[PDB]
């Protein structure tokens, strides 16, 4: 829809992916 | 080292600056807070430059308070690590730049090297003098001296190290007070006791405990649902006509996620390990400390010791015509060979009453008799006097063996000491008795009250004594233990461990470590007493420096206190978000849905003031809960349901209530300061 | 009014308990692998004929069995809906369904969601409605009860590696629970005014001279398993407001009892199999307290209904808009809470015409995870996940490593519990966000203001939480809406079933220690209140902003 | 291909059972036991249906008892399109519709009370609503009495004849079957 909106959407996607990866690999975090 | 002293608080505020992402992404919650802080700072810089319209001052204050929150979270961990490493730095304060002397021949009178070389390999021969520092761990080849073990025990007390027996074992960091010894090097630098304790205090959270892993899993899941709600709040509020500002979104996200437990988890772990090491119990990691809180039965160990170690010396009683200084000197000299905690406490009482401290070994020409279980005696032959120390019936058998008779003057004294209930010990010097000493209890509530509290908490107590059933019943009745085992073999000990482990219980056992090695290997939690550190810590079975059989009580209490601190701060962090919602939601939707001001139960001034007050409270609650994380929770030993009720009343209702009061008083401060 | 509502709640709970105790004993017998009396022998020769035999298999093969049966049913139903005009029992000559509608209906009926975006009476033929939809109503219910059977068996068994035969579980459940109880319920409904015919649509000469075409078909057979399996897939566009489905208050009471019959009997069976009935009574007390509070709140909010009715010239202010006149406003509120908390899509009142406060609590009971008497086991394992979270919190709060029923809980089980908790609010929030950033999702709206966002949130919660109750003002027949909702139901069923079975496979291999004085009592008022508090608090901290932007904003206005 | 045979076998068995035995047995038992209830509750005389006993029709005459509003598709009382008007409280269209219905009811009933019942101005959950409360049916007695030249006591006892009640007063409401009441009103004209 917009540049700021799509950068926010991808930033939220990377944050959720990082947190999901941290939940799967929780011994190393 | 007190609580928050300025000699180390500033030195660790220099070390708070772990703000780089390479040291922050290991913690997911505060990496989320760091990313949000960087985002808010960047968009505040853009707002001040003129990229997008906005306040550019409220956003800057929000970003600054988020950075302050990250700094406080790192400050809690910095204080925990500094308090952990302070005692090791104090041990290394005298170890670094020390005078180390190395001989050329193993015998005395040889040429000595005045080079403080720390590359001493196996078989290296060193010698030390009066008022010196041992280079490293090793075995004494010959000689005799008074060694103060204060550097590793934490309290000043003279021991005797000499050739022969088990007394030829001296460590590095402790100083030598009185005479000269020659020491053969036994370990390489890198596996010594001081380096292992240094690696203990710097190897914090290298191997994360499963409780911390599962709590981190909960915090990650809570961060995920809060991030999802906060991120999807922008398209939800875009339908109302105007969107919620992203600074408000990042502030609400930081206020929602559990930053309290998320910043204090490492502080809890490191402070619990510091409380373990301050009790002179050394474990490789916190896994065994946490597993000590899961045990259902405690197996004690008092072979080779008198009583359970809860009774220690408090008073000296002359018999008749005997100087108290002479009696204390004789008792201290007899208790030099006693490595048991009662025998150490005689030396503590002697030094706290008269300050004997240093002794002399070569001029005395004294032979030391170590404490044994079968004799219950600890004596010393200086020139010809048969100085001995032990229980009253043991001294009665000793004077029945020799020609001197037991005098009848001390019967009233031993009956009086038994009347206050302290166990009596009698010192004999050849053929005469100079006094009877009393061993008062150290626990203020009483050891029976402590064992009753542990029985209420669901942990059984089993006392193994290896003695006669007449003595074992009296010891169990005086101690308050639920059941006792006597005339014990290692096979029967292993059978007892297996039959307690079969019926749905976890067994924690203290022991010798060498004489009780299969039992300690079978037990889930194992504590070694009077064991060699180099040959013990590699195998496991956590080293007890005082060799006190009641140290398992403190280990269980510290592990349970760690677990309850983690659970209580998790409950507080989850419960704070209700008042966070009540403070932020009418502030966040003040323009999109102006009818939502009715949810403002707290009469907050402005939406900016409400959001700023929520962020300020989120920053300040971490500092307000640093002392609770460092000192643990003041938990009362009760049943499981009563403990859950009391902890819920203290912490869940507290985290429900006091964020309302905190946000209200912070907004009151903002209004009377005129910042908003 | 308040006394009548309290009497209604009390008699509903009383009849529910006295009906679900013997079904609880029978389900406990089904869990414990002892065959039902009078069924063995016939069951043995049936298993030998079907070739299932004795295959005592583990959690991976159990999960593969459940997912294989669900994909087979999905493919069969999807191709049946695409080719419904090539099949008999089609007197209206209805054409085959489109690809998006067929995919959404297949996913909603396999994933036990039962979302009717269409009108069934003018969309589906009798053969489709009888052989795909009723069969999937049986099969999804049997799959959910089989999954909760596996979870209960995992909690019960000691140091094993297997979990029972999934095909034997499905066959036993469908043959001896789902078929005869729904047969009795259907014959009671045919004794009342419901339909069990196969005639073409009847042309009616109205008294004024108009024309009516009554949709007459096999209604009661689908209705009975819709109510028993907590499906919610109505024959007509009205789910249970239509008089050929719910003609009588007795029919509605039997419908509500059938909706809560399987969850209450499953809790009783859990308490019977583990040998401590207080463990099942804990779950029953928690669900009953939350259910009674929600019914009272919705009942009050619906009695104090539309405030503009008094100003517009009406003697009463009760919200009778979108409510059947055969049932009271109290009965409509009770049915709303019963099906909305029980993961059932059936409605006797239009939830879009409800009050804002009286519609907030339904979608909140949806969004908490559908655990308050939810599903045919599908909300029972969600409540079990919340119990695992609660025993983790309470074990840390007392200072012990957590354990439920003597079995310790570790890193892997907490990972899977956290993932199963995470799956459905993630689907709700990103599905609603994708719906409200698109004109294809915001063009289905009917009510202006925050009630439209309430409609979007209710629809995405229905898809993700496998409820299927609809704020029916939304026009969810778009291809985008059908694909989004189908994705939400597929993930919300099979991304919660998979980690629950993984917890089951991680819990079969653990010894259960005997309870001691320091062992946490997982029953009693303290743990009931703790479980209620953690469910309510997790739901609140997840969904306060959405409810604030929707129903709270509509309430305040 | 390992467990494919038992999976297909149990799926085929459950499909044929739950789609051609349970509905078949339910249909056979229903048609054996309850005709006129399994077949639509149709009202037949002269071999011509005039409506189901449960569905309800759009009555606009002066001599008939008016039911609840419906707001269905393409027709007011359309059985091919069920589901009522999903208009929320905050929707102004619902307020406009209710105001129009109140004005129409006050124009149609001049000698009745000025406060109309809520059921006669608010649309039902499904538009096929055959039931109204006895209070809402007794509110419109004078208009039907003036149109049919009958008496208030006769209409009251006819309503009480055609009023059914649940077993207990709290699981439902007393209701009046509108359709058979209006056919009774037609039969009373002879
Ligand atoms: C209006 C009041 C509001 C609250 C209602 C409270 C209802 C029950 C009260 C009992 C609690 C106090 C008793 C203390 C004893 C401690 C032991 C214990 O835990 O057992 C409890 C109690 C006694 O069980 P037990 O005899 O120890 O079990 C041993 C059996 O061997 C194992 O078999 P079993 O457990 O499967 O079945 C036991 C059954 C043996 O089986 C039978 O003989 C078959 C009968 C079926 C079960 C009985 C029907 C239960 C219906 C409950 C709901 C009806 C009204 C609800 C009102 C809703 C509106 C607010 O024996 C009985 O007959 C049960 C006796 C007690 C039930 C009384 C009957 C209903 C009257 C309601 C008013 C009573 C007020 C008392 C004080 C209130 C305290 C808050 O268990 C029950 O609660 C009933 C069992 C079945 C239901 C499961 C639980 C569901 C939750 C209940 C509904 C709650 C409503 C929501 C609350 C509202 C707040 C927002
Ligand atoms: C926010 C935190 C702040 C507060 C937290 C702490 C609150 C505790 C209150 C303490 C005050 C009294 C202290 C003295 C206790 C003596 C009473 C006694 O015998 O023990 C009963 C009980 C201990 O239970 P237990 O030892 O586990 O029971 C095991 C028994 O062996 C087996 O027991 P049983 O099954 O045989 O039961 C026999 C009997 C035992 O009791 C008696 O002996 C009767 C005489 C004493 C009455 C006390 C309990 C009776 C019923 C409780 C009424 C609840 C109203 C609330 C009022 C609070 C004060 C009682 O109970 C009955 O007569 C009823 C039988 C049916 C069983 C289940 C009934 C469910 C109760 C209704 C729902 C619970 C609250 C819902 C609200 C949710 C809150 C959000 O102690 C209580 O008084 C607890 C009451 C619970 C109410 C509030 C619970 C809130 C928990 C936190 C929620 C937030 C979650 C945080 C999550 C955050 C992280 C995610
Ligand atoms: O005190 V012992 O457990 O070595 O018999
Ligand atoms: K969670
Ligand atoms: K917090
Ligand atoms: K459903
Ligand atoms: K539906
Ligand atoms: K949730
Ligand atoms: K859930
Ligand atoms: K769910
Ligand atoms: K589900
Ligand atoms: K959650």
């Amino acid at each position: 829809m917009s540049a700021g909106v799509i950068t926010g959407v991808l930033l939220v996607f990377l944050l959720l992916g990082y947190l999901v990866y941290a939940l799967i690999n929780a011994e190393a975090f | 080292a007190l609580f928050e002293p300025t000699l180390v608080v500033q030195a660790l505020k220099e070390a708070v600056k772990k703000l780089n992402p390479q040291a922050q992404w290991r913690n997911p919650v505060m990496f989320i807070v760091w990313i949000g802080s960087l985002l808010t700072t960047c968009i505040s810089i853009a707002m001040a430059s003129g990229a997008m319209p906005g306040n550019a001052l409220f956003s800057a204050a929000i970003s600054g308070w988020l950075w302050i929150t990250v700094l406080f979270a790192n400050f809690a961990e910095a204080l925990a690590e500094g308090r952990s490493k302070a005692q090791a730095n104090s041990l290394k304060g005298v170890k670094k730049t020390a005078f180390a002397r190395k001989l050329r021949e193993p015998k005395y009178g040889a040429a000595a090297d005045k080079v403080p070389a720390d590359q001493l390999r196996k078989g290296d021969i060193v010698l030390v003098e009066a008022g010196d520092i041992i280079p490293c761990d090793g075995e004494v080849i010959e000689g005799g001296a008074s060694v103060d073990e204060s550097a590793i025990t934490g309290e000043s007390a003279p021991v005797i190290r000499e050739s022969g027996g088990d007394f030829a074992s001296v460590t590095g960091g402790t100083r030598i007070l009185s005479d000269w010894l020659v020491i053969e090097c036994s370990v390489n630098p890198g596996e010594t006791f001081l380096d292992r304790m240094i690696a203990m205090v710097e190897g914090a959270q290298r191997r994360k405990t499963p409780n911390e892993i599962a709590l981190t899993i909960l915090l990650i899941a809570l961060t995920i649902v809060f991030l999802l709600a906060t991120a999807t709040l922008w398209p939800f509020s875009a339908w109302g006509g105007n969107a919620v500002s992203v600074t408000v979104l990042v502030a609400l996200l930081v206020c929602l996620i559990p930053t309290t437990i998320g910043g204090l988890l490492s502080a809890i772990g490191v402070a619990g390990m510091s409380r373990m090491l301050g009790a002179n119990v050394i474990a490789t990691s916190g896994r065994a400390v946490e597993a000590a809180g899961d045990v259902d039965v405690l197996l004690l160990d008092k072979t080779g010791t008198i009583t359970l170690g809860n009774r220690q010396a408090s008073e000296f009683i002359p018999a008749q015509g005997v100087d108290e200084k002479t009696l204390a000197d004789a008792a201290q000299l007899a208790s030099l060979a006693d490595e048991t905690p009662e025998g150490r406490s005689i030396v503590i009482l002697a030094k706290q009453r008269f300050n004997l401290r240093e002794r002399d070994v070569q001029s005395l020409h004294a032979t030391f008799v170590p404490f044994t279980a079968q004799s219950r005696m600890s004596g010393i032959n200086i020139d010809n006097r048969m100085i001995r120390k032990g229980s009253v019936d043991a001294i009665r058998r000793h004077v029945e063996a020799n020609g001197g008779h037991f005098p009848t003057d001390v019967d009233q004294k031993v009956d009086q000491v038994a009347r206050q209930g302290a166990t009596p010990l009698v010192v004999v010097e050849g053929s005469r008795v100079l006094g009877v000493i009393a061993l008062k209890d150290i626990v203020k509530g009483g050891i029976k009250e402590r064992f009753a509290q542990l029985r209420k908490m669901g942990i059984k107590t089993v006392m193994i004594t290896g003695d006669n059933r007449l003595t074992a019943a009296a010891i169990a009745a005086e101690a308050g233990v639920d059941d006792f085992l006597a005339e014990a073999t290692p096979e029967a000990k292993l059978a007892l461990i297996r039959q307690y482990q079969a019926e749905g219980r976890l067994v924690a056992m203290t022991g010798d470590g060498t004489n009780d090695a299969p039992a300690l290997a079978q037990a889930d939690v194992a504590v070694a007493m009077n064991s060699g550190t180099q040959a013990a810590k590699e195998a496991g079975n956590m080293v007890d420096l005082d060799s006190n059989p009641t140290k398992l009580i403190e280990v269980v209490h510290i592990g349970k206190q760690m677990l309850m601190t983690r659970g209580s701060l998790t409950t507080f962090s989850i419960a704070n978000d209700v008042a966070k919602y009540f403070a932020i939601i009418p502030a966040a939707f003040a323009a999109t849905y102006p009818q939502l001001n009715a949810l403002n139960i707290m009469c907050l001034h402005s939406p900016d003031s409400a959001i700023l007050s929520a962020v300020i409270f989120n920053a300040l609650i971490i500092v307000f809960l640093i002392p609770l994380a460092l000192k643990g929770v003041s938990y009362k030993p009760l049943t499981a349901s009563a403990m859950l009720r009391r902890n819920l009343w203290i912490y869940g209702l507290g985290g429900l209530l006091v964020p309302f009061i905190g946000i209200k008083v912070i907004d009151l401060l903002l209004t009377v300061c005129g910042l908003v | 009014m308040a006394a009548q509502g309290f009497l209604l709640i009390a008699t509903f709970l009383l009849v529910l308990m006295v009906l679900a105790r013997p079904l609880g004993s029978g389900l406990a017998r089904l869990i414990n692998d002892i065959p039902l009396p009078g069924t063995t022998g016939v069951e043995r020769v049936l298993f030998r004929a079907l070739g299932v035999s004795d295959r005592e298999m583990n959690w991976k093969q159990y999960l593969c069995a459940i997912l294989g049966l669900n994909m087979l049913g999905l493919a069969v139903l999807f191709f049946m809906l695409l080719g419904q005009h090539y099949l008999p029992l089609n007197p209206q000559q209805l054409p085959g369904l489109s690809w998006d509608l067929a995919l959404n209906t297949a996913v909603s009926f396999v994933t036990n969601t039962n979302w009717q975006s269409y009108s069934g009476e003018t969309t589906l033929s009798y053969f489709s409605q009888m052989a795909g939809l009723t069969v999937q109503n049986f099969l999804s219910a049997a799959s959910g009860i089989a999954v909760i059977f596996a979870l209960i068996r995992a909690f019960t068994r000691q140091s094993m590696s297997t979990l029972g035969n999934a095909w034997v579980d499905l066959l036993r459940i469908t043959l001896w629970v789902l078929v005869p109880v729904a047969l009795l319920i259907a014959l009671f409904f045919i004794q009342q005014g419901a339909l069990q015919n196969f005639l073409p649509y009847q042309a009616v000469n109205t008294v004024e001279g108009a024309q009516q075409l009554l949709p007459m078909g096999p209604v009661a057979s689908q209705e009975a398993i819709k109510m028993l399996g907590t499906n919610g897939g109505g024959f007509f566009n009205a789910n249970s407001s239509h008089p050929f489905e719910n003609p009588t208050a007795l029919t509605n009471f039997v419908q509500m009892l059938a909706i809560f019959l399987i969850p209450t009997a499953l809790c009783f069976a859990f308490g019977e199999v583990m040998g401590d009935r207080r463990q099942g009574r804990m779950l029953l007390w928690a669900m009953s307290v939350i259910f009674v509070i929600c019914v009272g709140v919705v009942m009050w909010a619906e009695v104090q209904g539309n405030p503009h009715l008094l100003a517009l010239g009406t003697d009463s202010s009760i919200n009778m808009e979108g409510k059947e006149s055969r049932f009271g406003v109290l009965v409509s509120s009770l049915f709303a809470v019963v099906t909305t908390a029980a993961s059932c899509g059936a409605v006797i009142a239009m939830h879009d015409s409800f009050t804002a406060l009286g519609g907030m609590v339904p979608m909140w009971l949806m969004q908490i995870g559908e655990v308050v008497f939810g599903g045919v086991g599908s909300g029972l394992y969600g409540m079990m996940l919340f119990v695992l979270l609660a025993v983790f919190i309470a074990g840390l709060m007392i200072g012990r490593t957590p354990e439920y029923l003597g079995k310790k809980i570790d890193v892997r089980e907490m990972k899977l519990t956290a993932l199963a908790i995470l799956v459905t609010p993630t689907l709700v929030l990103m599905g609603a966000a994708l719906a409200m950033m698109t004109d294809a999702g915001r063009s289905a709206m009917l009510n202006p203001g925050p009630h439209g966002f309430s409609e979007v949130l209710y629809a995405v919660s229905s898809a993700a939480n496998n409820n299927g109750s609809a704020f029916a003002g939304l026009s969810a027949n778009s291809p985008f809406w059908n694909c989004l909702l189908a994705f939400c139901m597929f993930v919300g069923r099979f991304g919660v079933i998979i980690p629950v079975m993984a917890i089951a496979g991680s819990l079969v291999s653990k010894k259960s220690q005997a309870a001691s004085s320091g062992t946490l009592p997982t029953h009693g008022p303290l743990f009931v209140g703790l479980l209620i508090g953690t469910v309510l608090l997790v739901g609140a901290l997840t969904f306060i902003p959405a409810l604030a932007l929707g129903p709270v904003a509509e309430y305040l206005s | 291909m390992s467990g494919l045979r038992p999976a297909l076998s149990t799926f085929i068995f459950l499909l044929l059972i739950t789609g051609g035995v349970y509905p078949l047995l339910t249909t056979v038992l229903g048609q054996w036991w309850f005709p006129w209830q399994a077949n639509g509750s149709l009202i037949r005389e002269g071999d011509t249906v005039r409506g189901s006993a449960l569905i309800g029709q759009n009555f606009t005459g002066n001599g008939y008892f008016h039911g609840r509003p419906s707001a269905t598709a393409e027709m007011p009382y359309n059985p091919q399109a069920s589901g009522g008007s999903n208009l929320a409280v905050s929707n102004p269209e619902l307020d406009k519709l209710i105001a129009a219905r109140v004005a129409a009811l006050r124009a149609a009933n001049p000698d009745a009370s000025a406060s109309v019942p809520v059921e006669l101005v608010t649309a039902s959950a499904s538009g096929l609503d055959n039931n109204i409360t006895p209070q809402a049916a007794a509110w419109q007695i004078p208009r039907v009495a003036k149109a049919r030249n009958l008496s208030v006591e006769q209409l009251t006892q006819l309503i009480a004849k055609y009023s059914q009640q649940p077993l207990v007063k709290y699981i439902g409401q007393p209701v009046v079957n509108i359709v058979e009441l209006n056919l009774a009103l037609d039969k009373l004209d002879e």
